[PDB]
Formats: structure tokens, sequence, C-alpha cells
RNA sequence: GACCAAUCUAUCACCCUAUAGAAGAACUAAUGUUAGUAUAAGUAACAUGAAAACAUUCUCCUCCGCAUAAGCCUGCGUCAGA
RNA sequence: GCUAAACCUAGCCCCAAACCCACUCCACCUUACUACCAGCAACCUUAGCCAAACCAUUUACAUAAAGUAUAGGCGAUAGAAAUUGUGGCGCAAUAGAUAUAGUACCGCAAGGGAAAGAUGAAAAAUUAUAACCAAGCAUAAUAUAGCAAGGACUAACCCCUAUACCUUCUGCAUAAUGAAUUAACUAGAAAUAACUUUGCAAGGAGAGCCAAAGCUAAGACCCCCGAAACCAGACGAGCUACCUAAGAACAGCUAAGAGCACACCCGUCUAUGUAGCAAAAUAGUGGGAAGAUUUAUAGGUAGAGGCGACAAACCUACCGAGCCUGGUGAUAGCUGGUUGUCCAAGAUAGAAUCUUAGUUCAACUUUAAAUUUGCCCACAGAACCAAAUCCCCUUGUAAAUUUAACUGU
């Protein structure tokens, strides 16, 4: 033969080291290794959206069961929390409900003190306490 | 497996060798030797060529113009059928047309 | 360059031409001819037909032009050198080296000369037999053989020669012919 | 490629943020070629870049081996141990000083 | 052609000191080109493993498979050669630690089939290797009990650490 | 074009180049062509500027072949043309041969047979 | 077509279209319209007018002839007497 | 006969990679390896942990009894480590001592 | 459009790399071809009449057997090992 | 670690150079390897596939002139002269000649056709290298669940996710074909013309060819396998159809191209067999069995033919006309495929076509370049027998025309 193919062991090897713990021939044959190889590449590059959903979820359901452990919901909760400029991801709420009780009830005691400010003023449009927690700061 | 496993010995090359430390030596006569033979005819070739680029189907006819009087009865054949072959698929197949 | 490889095409290939298995017969593959480049020893459906060659000539002015600027990149390089005679006083390739070790030049000494006929008895032994200097008279000057070389060497009337030959090739007419024919002004 | 691939927890070698700061970088072995096309970045980093280098930071010593190589590599060591022997095959000055 | 097995019983061993184990001595020992087939010898070399080489032997001699006679010949030979190459005093102190059975250099025939057609016949071939390792043979690993899968449990519900969090 | 009558043959015939291969055909040669060529020393003025003359200072560079059969004259540089001398064309014209003739040349007309 | 020929290992020109049309150094093709000579007494003067008259041809269409022809017939013209004499070059043009 | 020679290499250089995998040798001390200063390396590591002290001390420092005694030995075919050691242990002790009595 | 695994050629290299010239220059498939090996699978098919001193005897069947034209060429005798 | 994996040297292709071989001893045209005895032999226009989308006349066997004249269902095409003038940028046992050899094997016949081997200085070295590299197994069998993988997890499973690849077609896992992996072989050769860069310039090129800025030189572009089928001569009546010569067979019983019934000839039916005993077998019921009966031996009838109690049946297992050779690598609007990384632009109104499974033009799209207007635009302008549409300044913008290319729809 002419120049014929004299470096392929080593594109077969670079493509089954992906494949060192596969079930059946997926671990040995490379036609079927390489399929194998490829649609793992492909799940692991669409599965961070994934991730980053199934995360947001976890940490919604803990901030919930957290809120309802204190005596209180989710969206109330966080509605309460906004009206407040007190802006705080559900990341570190949920790591302060878990290493932190007390601070997630002293959270949990602000937001229901909004709740009954906010329904106190839409009942009696204020005049004029305009609840003494809201009030939000102005800026320039 | 395809890949061999020992290395092979070391390829000896003498880089400064009799054809090598001469070639092209003796060349381009014509510019500076007040034109007394072509370039053409330095090369130690086929006889039907000899400073003619062509192409297949062109250099197969030039062959057998000019050696198929002396040819052998089944490479005479082989090279008509060849010429045949590559006359029906230039003129005939392809592309762009 | 000359190529000289050639294959067997499925045609030129010696023996084959019945049907094995016919088509709607046995259930095997669909199969014609033996000897197919998808069969074992068979022909070369795509490869070297016939002993090829890459020849093709360029334009002289090229070539002169080419020939100066090897020797311009020679000399401002560092690497030329004229002399007036390759003659030596005795004849020894082991002077000729030192010589040339001494006088920091290189390894590849490219010296060359003119009419080969007037080479002296020394300097044609001295070269004959080592693997780095070489002598090729003036009329055998290229670019390869300059490029090849680390330094090179001339003299007056190889110099005067070469110079002549190169601007002859400028301020000329038209070939009309082949300028191996007479001519009157050209000698 | 998690699944098959070693994972290890975010942590230091020794909290040397708290007290001092220590370099983890250890020594470099440089493998530059005298004669050869395939490390003129090395020989040029080598020649007007690692003096500043090794000026700019004197607690890590870089060696030069200067050995006939085909392809020039570089051996950075850690106090831990690990060793990461790379090849910088190639490459400009500017790429090099960066790696 | 790949022979290790026979070359493994020239290996040399530095000298022990006196406060050094015993160390059990290996025997190494297989006969090639064996006219039979390897699925029938896998069998008896699984029958013939965490037993002595006095109940080997028994168990082959009242084995009703043609393989029997030939471990039973390999395993006659492997003893004799531990007694009297390899050194050893006692000839019931061994007991098999290795059994395997591969398969051999095999041939290719033709059955003829009942038309125009025929299928390959290969000449099966197979191997036997057998390693008797010096000293009483070790107890069988015995079931775990619900102690221990208590305790397993036990060790599971302890070792587990919040998820997804700091 | 799939089987209809092509493009190239709805077209009827004609005798356009029906007696291409014998018209004959003279290589152009302008009046400031012969002054340029004077000029610049080519084809100098002492001597007949025939044919060979003209081909030496490649001036009109003709062929053989291709059915010539010699050169022609064009009146393009009738103005600014002061060469006199004795002018040998195929071809010439009354306004060439006067502006050639006023300047003190002499204009003649021969035949080149092929061979 | 023929792209490579038998005996030399060349181009061939298409007779037919060297009969049916006219090369112009120029870079145009010059044909005549059909029905020109069959069928004349019922054409009205304007038709018969418009078809003895000579007509160019298309950017394709030139293209094809070209490719149907060889280098040979892009020769220049100068001939003792020719009418297509003042058209083979191509004056005042911007693109 | 595959005509590849660079493959043949890469092949050889992972044959020598598994070989090294199989059976890897002992942890040889890097003070033995090629590349390898003791002056240089002294003073980089005195420089890295940002400070500055005498050389010659911090060197006698490094030097055990034990490894006195091998060299001695294999010469018949650098003072030592006790009253350093004692300081230093003695100081630790004692600034541990009064940072937990000042903290705890 | 920008790069690039392998080879030969001219160039310092020389624990394997660079500049240009060439493609029989780069496989998960063409009921593609060659070589070994899984799959049904140890599944389908299969023979050798009985006792015994291995001398010998017993049970059953037979349209089969004898020599030859056509046809083969040493093709169940001895000697040693399989 | 069983099985495995590599070695490279024998030899091959090209021309460069000469023009080659050929009876020791017997034997060889009769039945070839046969010591021996009365009878004609020779010279033959090659056809055919294929392209014109069929196909009859038609289609090929140093340089320039010139792919000109000329011939041609004047269309697809064919195409002259006078003049001129001793090594491999090769191959290294699936490559190279098929070759270790034209070897068995199919075979009565023409005819087709492969591999043997691997360390070296001593195999008259005992004694083995370093195990490591694919496909099948042992060391080491499985433990809810579901394209065999991901996020993960302190952990294997347990938690959530997602309908194998390629080709076709508007549309896919689809149940449309392809597929058991591994190692080797395996599928884009270039053209008038055009684009980019070198050198000179109204000239260049190492005669010939082109010139109202041109030419030269280089770089870059045109796949494989697959039928049915024809021509000319060999090989084929040892089985089948017919003919020719000389031979053989037909118990017995009842009594004449008579009847039953041995041997014997063929097989109307059942059952088994269906990769079996057999690429056409096993039992009886079946017709004949001194006659149009069967058969041992030899010769003759060969494809545009022979033969044929016509079954348009047979002619060596497949005969609406057996195989081989050389034209045929035939052709083919048709099935299948057409090999490494990454970036960008990228969907078509219609017409013709012995045509709608194919081709051309047009239209869409891509590249380099010169030009200036490209779209919604506002008054208005645009017919007697409803949503609407055309031109359209300021206004948003940056798009549009053309030249030279060429694949793709
Ligand atoms: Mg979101
Ligand atoms: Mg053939
Ligand atoms: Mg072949
Ligand atoms: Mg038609
Ligand atoms: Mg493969
Ligand atoms: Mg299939
Ligand atoms: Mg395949
Ligand atoms: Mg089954
Ligand atoms: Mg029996
Ligand atoms: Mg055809
Ligand atoms: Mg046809
Ligand atoms: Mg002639
Ligand atoms: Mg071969
Ligand atoms: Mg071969
Ligand atoms: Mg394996
Ligand atoms: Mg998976
Ligand atoms: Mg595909
Ligand atoms: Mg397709
Ligand atoms: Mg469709
Ligand atoms: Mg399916
Ligand atoms: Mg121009
Ligand atoms: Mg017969
Ligand atoms: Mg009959
Ligand atoms: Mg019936
Ligand atoms: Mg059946
Ligand atoms: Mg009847
Ligand atoms: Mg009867
Ligand atoms: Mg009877
Ligand atoms: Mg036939
Ligand atoms: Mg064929
Ligand atoms: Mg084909
Ligand atoms: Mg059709
Ligand atoms: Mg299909
Ligand atoms: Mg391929
Ligand atoms: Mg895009
Ligand atoms: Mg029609």
């Amino acid at each position: 033969l002419r120049n014929r193919v004299t470096d392929r062991y080593f594109r077969i090897q670079e493509v089954l080291k992906h494949a060192r713990h596969f079930r059946g021939r997926k671990n040995r044959c490379y036609r079927l290794a390489v399929r194998t190889v490829i649609r793992a590449f492909v799940k692991c590059t669409k599965a961070r959206y994934l991730k980053k959903k199934n995360m947001r979820t976890l940490w919604i359901n803990r901030i919930t069961a957290a809120s309802q452990e204190h005596g209180l919901k989710y969206p109330a909760l966080i509605g309460n929390l906004v009206k407040c400029q007190v802006e705080l991801n559900r990341k570190v709420l949920a790591d302060l409900a878990i290493y932190e009780p007390k601070t997630f009830k002293s959270l949990a005691a602000l937001a229901s003190r909004r709740r009954h400010e906010g329904f106190a003023a839409a009942l009696g449009d204020g005049k004029e306490p305009e609840g003494i927690f809201s009030r939000v700061v102005q800026y320039h | 497996i395809g890949i061999r496993l020992t290395l092979p010995p070391p390829k000896v090359v003498d880089r400064w060798n009799e054809k090598r430390a001469m070639f092209g030596v003796y060349d381009n006569i014509g510019i500076l030797g007040n034109f007394e033979k072509h370039p053409k005819e330095l090369i130690r070739g086929p006889i039907w060529l000899r400073g003619w680029k062509g192409n297949e189907l062109q250099r197969c006819i030039r062959k057998r113009k000019m050696v198929g009087s002396r040819m052998f009865a089944d490479d005479l054949h082989n090279l008509n059928k060849r010429i045949r072959y590559l006359y029906k698929h230039f003129n005939r197949h392809g592309k762009f047309r | 360059r000359i190529s000289y490889a050639k294959t067997k095409t499925r045609a030129e290939v010696r023996g084959g031409g019945r049907k094995p298995w016919p088509q709607k017969g046995t259930g095997r593959a669909r199969h014609g001819s033996i000897r197919s480049p998808l069969w074992r020893g068979g022909g070369v459906a795509h490869g070297p037909r016939g002993p090829t060659s890459y020849y093709y000539m360029l334009p002289m002015k090229v070539r002169a032009l080419g020939l100066k600027v090897a020797l311009t990149v020679k000399l401002a390089q560092d690497d030329l050198h004229i002399m007036d005679s390759l003659e030596l006083p005795t004849g020894d390739p082991q002077y000729l080296t030192e010589l040339a070790h001494y006088r920091r030049w290189g390894d590849s000494v490219l010296l060359v000369d003119l009419t080969h006929e007037e080479m002296p008895q020394s300097i044609v032994e001295a070269t004959s037999r080592l693997k780095t200097f070489n002598l090729i008279p003036a009329v055998g000057l290229n670019v390869h053989s300059m490029l090849k070389h680390q330094t090179l060497v001339l003299t007056l009337p190889t110099v005067a020669f070469l110079e002549d030959k190169l601007l002859w090739q400028d301020s000329r007419y038209r070939p009309l012919y082949p300028f191996s024919l007479p001519y009157s002004d050209f000698p | 490629t998690a699944r098959g691939t070693p994972s290890r927890f975010l942590a230091s070698v020794l909290h040397n943020g708290l007290g001092r700061y220590v370099q983890q970088l250890q020594r470099l072995s440089f493998s530059v070629s005298r004669d050869g096309a395939s490390s003129r970045g090395a020989r040029e980093f080598v020649e007007r870049e690692v003096i500043d280098f090794a000026r700019r930071n004197p607690g890590v010593v870089i060696y030069v081996n200067s050995r006939p190589c085909c392809v020039p590599r570089v051996v950075a060591e850690y106090l831990n141990g690990a060793v990461r022997e790379e090849s910088i095959h190639c490459k400009s000055v500017e790429e090099i000083s960066t790696l | 052609i790949s022979r290790k097995w026979e070359k493994k019983n020239k290996i040399v061993y530095p000298p022990q000191l006196p406060g050094e184990p015993r160390r059990p001595a290996e025997i190494y020992h297989c006969r090639r080109q064996i006219k039979y087939s390897k699925d029938k010898m896998w069998y008896l070399a699984k029958l013939i493993r965490g037993m002595s080489i006095d109940q080997a032997l028994a168990q082959l001699e009242f084995n009703d498979k043609k393989g029997a006679k030939i471990i039973k010949e390999v395993l006659l030979e492997a003893q004799d050669m531990a007694v009297r190459d390899h050194n050893v005093e006692f000839r019931s102190n061994l007991y098999i630690a290795e059994s395997t059975s591969g398969r051999g250099q095999c041939l290719k025939r033709i059955r003829y089939h009942g038309r125009g057609r025929f299928g390959i016949m290969e000449k099966v071939y197979c191997h036997y290797f057998v390693k008797l390792v010096e000293g009483p043979p070790p107890p069988p690993e015995p079931p775990k009990t619900a102690v221990a899968h208590a305790k397993e449990y036990i060790q599971q519900l302890r070792s587990r650490t919040i998820v997804h969090t700091l | 074009e799939g089987g209809q009558t092509p493009f190239y043959i709805r077209i009827p015939k004609y005798g356009f180049n029906e007696g291409h291969s014998f018209r004959r055909q003279y290589k152009p040669l302008s009046l400031n062509r012969l002054q340029y060529l004077i000029d610049l020393g080519r084809v100098d003025p002492s001597q007949p500027i025939d044919l060979t003359q003209l081909v030496n200072g490649r001036g009109v560079t003709i062929q053989p072949l291709k059915r010539d059969y010699g050169v022609q004259l064009v009146e393009e540089g009738a103005d600014t043309f002061t060469a006199k001398v004795n002018i040998e064309v195929q071809l010439a014209s009354e306004l060439a041969i006067a502006a050639i003739e006023k300047n003190g040349g002499v204009v003649t007309t021969a035949f080149y047979d092929p061979r | 077509l023929t792209y490579f020929s038998a005996r030399k290992g060349k181009r061939k020109t298409v007779k037919a279209v060297i009969d049916r049309f006219l090369r112009l150094h120029c870079g145009l093709w010059v044909r005549r319209k059909a029905g020109y000579k069959k069928k004349l007494w019922k054409k009205t003067p304007a038709r018969k007018k418009r078809l003895r008259e000579f007509v160019f041809c298309n950017k394709t269409q030139s293209k094809l002839l070209d490719k149907m022809t060889t280098s040979f017939w892009k020769r220049r013209n100068w001939y003792v007497d020719d009418p297509y004499q003042k058209y083979h070059d191509r004056t005042n043009l911007k693109v | 006969v595959k005509k590849g020679f660079r493959a043949a290499f890469r092949f050889q250089k992972e044959l020598e990679r598994q070989r090294l995998l199989r059976c890897p040798p002992p942890p040889v001390r890097r003070s033995e390896k090629p590349n390898w200063d003791y002056h240089a390396e002294i003073q980089a590591f005195g420089h890295r942990l940002q400070e500055n002290f005498s050389l010659d001390l911090l060197k006698t420092a490094f030097v055990n009894s034990c490894y006195i005694k091998s060299e001695e030995a294999k010469r018949q075919q650098l003072k030592s480590n006790q009253e350093l050691s004692e300081q230093g242990t003695s100081f630790s002790q004692t600034c541990l001592t009064q940072f937990l009595e000042d903290e705890y």
C-alpha cells in the first residue's frame, strides 16, 4: 500500500477512554462505543439546564417547607420579603433555614408583619401610618 | 491489532549522497550556455514522452502512437481498453456541462 | 521527476469475467465480476496509471531573476566569496578543510569555475574525495545547489561570465525562433 | 462525564488564606533544544522572560536543562506532590508566559 | 501461542528472615492440548476449588466424565512435582487455589448437510490450569447473619450528610 | 434541452464564415506605429522599409500561417508624421499614400505568395 | 461536445454553431432570426423587416457558444473588405 | 508492515507507561533525582515563607544523627539536631500554652 | 474559509518535531471481500446384539451372495508410533 | 493467561539496453509418452456493446499546421495533407505478477483458480521473549424499573431527564432496507472558460498561438459496486430426444401388438423426510411384463442449431434457447454507499421536454469587484359591461443594480 493508515489504534483508545465503565459491548466494541460516547456527551451537555431547574425547584420546596414549619406559605413569604427592599436569593434562604433556624424565624416574623401592615393599609388606605416597616427607601 | 510493537531500526540517510550533492546541477544550461541544449532533453525516462505534461488519456494515446508499433499483444490490448474506457468516461461521464 | 508507480485495474487484472452466484439465486451479496475493488486481491479503483511526469517550463527571465535573487541572498548573508584562481599549493583535502575551518566559512562550500577544461589538477583531486565540496562549472549553476550549500566561491572570470549572461536576458528582443540559431549580433 | 471521572471537594492545601500566603508552585524544569525549530518560543522565553519571571517571585527556583530534545516540556511540581508535565511545542512567547 | 504457567514455576524469592511468616508454597502445572471441551472443564474446575487435594481426588475418582481422569492425573503429577522439586513434606496439606480451562488450537472439518451446503466443524481443544497452595484449606465465607445486616444498615444511615447545600 | 430542438439548431444557416479559410488578412500598420519605430531606433529609415526590416525590428509581429499574405496600412497617424523613406506595404489608401508622399517618401505595393 | 479527442487529445468545435452563428472579438454572438425564408406571403411587412435583421445572443447563450468553440475561433479578422470590421472592437463603455 | 514510525514511538511510550503502572517502583527520595539543587532549593524554601535567616544554621538543622552515622559508615569503606530541636519544641509548647491561656 | 493524524522527497533535527512538493493522503454502515472468534449450543444428528477362558458359544434378519464386461489403482495384512 | 498480535525476504510494475529459445539415452498425430509394412488436408469484407436519451446510414485501433479544410439521418459526431524537424518522492504476504503454482478442487469436456514461512552468531543453543494491544472465555454469575448516559450522591442500584445510526421522503425508534465486533482492502482521474499571485509590457513564451493592456507560469473543479442481453470459435448426445451395427433379458399360471403374475421398466395416492437417507429417498395399493418392450458396447445428429409419438419438452442439477473466451470496468432517468476538526451564508412563481422517478431555461442561493439607490413611503394618479393592489418624495434605515464564475433547489 501507499501511505496507508498507521495511526488508528490511538483514535480507538481515545474514543474508548470515555467508555471504561459501560455495560455490554459499549465498553469494548468501537462501533457501538462511538454512538454511546456521542449520546453521553449530548446528554451531559443538555442536562445543565435540567440540573439548574432541579436545584431551583429543590430550593423552592425547602423554603416552602421551612415556611410551613414556621407557619407561613412560600408565595406570601416571598412577596413580603420582596416588599421590604430585602432581596435574597433562594439558595441563601434555604441555607439559613437549614443552618440558622432563628434567622429564618425572624425573617418569617418580618414577612408576617409586612403582610399585616399591607392588609391594614389596603383596608384603611393608611392615613397616616404608611406601615412602620413599609415605606421603601428612595434612591437617586 | 493493526499497529505493530517493536520500533524499526535507525533509518540511515546520507544527505550528502552523490546524487543529492549533485541534484539539479548542470540544469538551466540554456539561459547562460548560449542556448545549446534544452533542459527537457536532460531528464532520463520514457522515450515516447520527454518534455510534455499532457494528461492520462493524452499520454496513453502518445504511448500508443509512439510505441504501439513494437508493444506486446496483451499489453497493446490492455492499453487500447484503457484508452477506450478513459474516452468513454471523459467525453460522456462527468459533471459541469 | 518522472513517476513510475502503476497499478492493475479490474480489467487489466488476470482472470475474472463469469458471474458467481446469480442475483436472484443465492442469498449472498450481489456480485458480477471477481477481482473488483470490493474483493480481496482485485484491482485498484483509483490509482497511479502509467508513469506520469510533472514537467513544465518557466520563463527564462524568471530563471534569471531567481538566480539574481540567490546571488544577492548569498552575498548579503556574508556567505559569498570571490577569488582569482581555484588553485592550491599541494592539493590535499585536509589542507582545504583546515583553511575553510579557519576562515569561518562553514561546512558546505560550493566552489564554481568556468569552461570545465581549465580546471587545475590540484583542486580537482582535493574535491574528488569529499562529500561537502564539489566542483561545478559556471555553465551548470542553479538555485537548488546554491540553497543546499552554506557558502559559495567564485572567481573574476566566473563572475564576469555570470554577470554578462544575466544582463543579456535584460534589454533583448523577442525570440522569434529558438536562440539556438546562429543569430547575427548574438555570438 | 462526571460519573466516569473522579471528583474532589473544594479545599485548600494548608489554609494559607488565614495566616501567611505560601506559593504552591515548587520548581520548573525547562527542556529547551539548542538546534531545532520546535523550541523557538521556549528559547526566546528563557532568553528574555524567564529572568523577569524568576525575579518577580523569589520563592520559586527554575532550572534550564538545555538538552537535545525534540519536544520542549515543562515540569511544574507542587508542595503537596502533584506534577503537571505539560508541553510547549510551537508556542509564542506571550502564550508561554501566560501558561 | 503463549506458554507462561510453566515459566511461573521458576520464580525465586529472596531469603526470608527469622521474624517473618512461613509463606505457603505455591504450585503451578497444566497440560497442553486436551481433546475435550472447555465448558465441562470449567464446570469441573468450579467443582474443585475450595476443597483440598484428597477430597478433589476422591470426587474425581467417582465423576462420570472424560475430563475427570485427566484432572486426576494432572493433580497427581502436580503433587509429585511439589513433593519432589518444590520441596514439600506434607502430601495432604495442599489445597486448590485457582483452576481455569481455556480453549486451544482448533482445526476445521466438514459435516456435509442434506443439500448442496455444509458447515465448518471445528476440532474443539482445551487446556487445564491448577494452583495448589501449601497449608490447609481456608474456611468458607459464612453467611452474614442478621447482626451484620443491622450493623451495615446502621453504618449506612449514620454515614449520610446533607445534600445540595453548604 | 431534454429533447426539444436545441437553441443552436433552431437558427437557420448562413454564409457567415463560409470562405473564411481563404479570405486574405493583413495585420494593421499605423503611421503612428511607424513613427514610434523610427524614433526608437529600430527600423532605420536609411534603408528600404521591407517586410524583413519590420520583422527584425518587431513592429508588427505577423505569422506565415493564418491565411496571412503580407501587411496592410492604416491612416491613423495622418498628422505629426515626418519619416521620408520608401515604404513597402501590400495595401495602402490614398489618404496615407499622400501623407507619406508629401513628406518625401515613396509608397509601393507588392504581393508575397504563401511560401 | 467531445472534451477530449481520440487522435490528438484536445477539444472539438461543433460546426453547427460555426455555421449558424458568427464570432466577434467584442464578446458577442450574432445570429439570424428563423423563418426569414419560409411563408413570407402571409407575414406583414413589419414582420418581414424584423425577420431580415440580425440579432445578438444572451449571456448564457454566448457562454454556451464559446464553450462549444475553441480559442482558434477567437482570433482577429483583418479581412481586406468585410462589413463587420467596425464591430470587433467595442468602444465607449462604463460598466 | 505498516510504514509508520511516529505511531510506533507513541505506542512504545504507551507500553512504557503501562509497564510503569504495572510494577511501580518504590518512592525514591527527590534528592537522588537528576534535576535537583541544594543551596538554591534551600534559599527558595527560605524565601517562600517570607522571612530571612542564616543559611549555615538552617543547613545544620537538617542533619540528623542517623544520617551522619550512615555517612561515616559509608566513608569507612555537620553537628546534629538535638539542642535545636529541644529549643524549638520548648518554644512551641510555651507559645501554645500562652495562646491557649490568653484565648481560653 | 482557518487548521490537521500517516508516508517519500530537499533542508541542522536524532526520545519525534518545522518549511514546500504527492495522494492508492484520514471509516459506526455500501443483504461489500479475506482471517479468527460470540449467537441459538453443548440444543438438532449420530453409531457398537449378548455372555466369556476373548478359545468359544448364544439370539435374530436376509431379493441376497458367487465370477465377469463397464470403473478405481493398493485403499481394514505384518512391522513402530499415533 | 488460554486463545492471540508484529516481524521481512522471496518476489513483483515502469521504462531506461540488447532483438530470444530450441536434440546427451530411448518415447511420443494409432488410444500421445504405443520399435515395425499399400493413399482429401492452405489462402475468406469480423461482428457486436455503446452515443445521438429508441435506433437502421453513423461511433476512436517528437511539435506546429489543426481540432482547419472536409465528410456527416448536414445532427450526434468524424477528421488529412501540401509545409515543418543500469534507478525508483513504487509495492513489503488481504499490497506487489493469480503464483512457493497455473497446485488441488468443480470436471467426461472447453473453462475457473490461494495461503503456506517469521528471534538469531552456533537448533550438532533445549531454553526460550518479558508478560502488556482488538474480537470469544477464566481470575470475578445474577439482586426491583424499563436505548444502558447524564445532574449528581458521602454510596453501585434507589432520586428527575430523555423514543439507536445512516439513506429516502413534506413527515421517523417506528413495524422501510443496511448491520456481531475486531484487523486489512474499498469509492472525485480533468476541460473552453473563469478567480488569486508571480515576470515582462503594446509584448511576452526556449519558432507555431494570443494582441483597442495583453500573454506566460503556478494554485484550484468533474465517484464505486449492481443486471437482463448480443457477436465469432471452441467444449459438450458417457444423462436426457432420435438414428446406425452387432449382442443380452423376459419364472410360472390361464389360454392374440390375449389376461394374472417373478425379475425388470415408470411412479396415479397416503405417510415420513424439508440444512433429510437423497441439491428428488423409503411400502402397497399402481399399468405392462414374447413386444410401439428394457438394456451392456461403440459411432453419428450442437444452438440463426440438433432432436422432438408437440411436452414450444430435452441438449450435464437453473434452456422462451447450457458455459467460456475477446468486444463489456458495457449500458441503465434505477436500489446502496461515497471516510479528520471548526466558522459563516444558505428553501424554489413558471415554461419546455416521446415528458411529469429524469433534463434545460427562468427563479432562489454562494464567492470577488464597480456603481446608487433597494423596502414600509403621502396628496394624488389607476374601467362601461369586500379584505384589497401599483407608483410614491420627507421618514426609519443599509440595502439594491450590474459584471465574471459555478455547484445546489
Ligand atoms: Mg429558571
Ligand atoms: Mg476483463
Ligand atoms: Mg490486485
Ligand atoms: Mg421531441
Ligand atoms: Mg475497520
Ligand atoms: Mg440484509
Ligand atoms: Mg461492512
Ligand atoms: Mg434455541
Ligand atoms: Mg447397533
Ligand atoms: Mg453508453
Ligand atoms: Mg444508442
Ligand atoms: Mg507531413
Ligand atoms: Mg498476493
Ligand atoms: Mg498478490
Ligand atoms: Mg481481550
Ligand atoms: Mg447510558
Ligand atoms: Mg450516510
Ligand atoms: Mg442516499
Ligand atoms: Mg414526498
Ligand atoms: Mg427497526
Ligand atoms: Mg484590458
Ligand atoms: Mg448415450
Ligand atoms: Mg420419446
Ligand atoms: Mg393424479
Ligand atoms: Mg415441510
Ligand atoms: Mg395406458
Ligand atoms: Mg398384466
Ligand atoms: Mg410373463
Ligand atoms: Mg447462451
Ligand atoms: Mg460487467
Ligand atoms: Mg457501471
Ligand atoms: Mg425514462
Ligand atoms: Mg433503498
Ligand atoms: Mg472509505
Ligand atoms: Mg447560520
Ligand atoms: Mg416530440
